[PDB]
RNA sequence: CCAAGUCUCUU
RNA sequence: GAGACUUGG
């Protein structure tokens, strides 16, 4: 597809993964686009370990 | 655990599983209401079993 | 149990306590899997006899 | 098949 | 029969 | 190591 390895990365991500693992970094993505470190703070939970 | 004022919540859930879950969602939301409409109006004069 | 009931001990609560907004992330569920995956079964299931 | 289907850019956080 | 976490407690 | 406990399957 292409030889930039980081966007080829972000776009291999996005293709081989499952929708769900798509849509998920999609949200993360879209929720803290370009904001301080700082102001944010979030979790994530998952079930198996 | 999202404590923080203008926190947000999140959720991951297939398509298929949309309206059980949804379901499910505002069965745990009526029982939230259920305990604490019943134990406000619920009063007992003994206070201990 | 004993809890808080009235409106000005909920606002105080509140000051503390937040109701997050609760929102939803749907995302397209499919069932087909790729032919690697069918390889890499049949090597685990070659390890495990 | 070789891919797994995308997702479209477009969705909302629907209200739960 | 499977996961998760917990706990006492093993390395 | 032994398990134990809770929850669920």
């Amino acid at each position: 597809d292409d030889d930039d390895d980081n966007v080829n990365t972000e776009e291999v991500i996005m293709n081989f993964s499952t929708p769900k693992v798509q849509r998920f970094l999609m949200s993360l993505k879209v929720s803290f686009a370009d904001k301080d470190p700082k102001d944010i703070c979030c979790l994530v939970f998952v079930e198996r370990r | 655990r999202a404590r923080t004022t203008e926190a947000k919540f999140v959720l991951f859930t297939a398509d298929k599983e949309r309206e059980k879950t949804i379901q499910q969602i505002y069965q745990y939301r009526k029982a939230h209401n259920d305990i604490a409409e019943y134990l406000k109006d619920r009063v007992l004069e003994k206070t201990e079993p | 149990i004993i809890t808080v009931s009235d409106t000005k001990e909920m606002e105080n609560v509140m000051l503390y306590a937040t109701k997050p907004t609760e929102v939803m992330v749907s995302f397209p569920h499919q069932e087909q899997v790729l032919t690697v995956t069918r390889l890499i079964s049949a090597e685990i299931e070659k390890f495990y006899v | 098949i070789d891919r797994y289907e995308q997702v479209s850019k477009d969705f909302e956080f629907i209200k739960i």
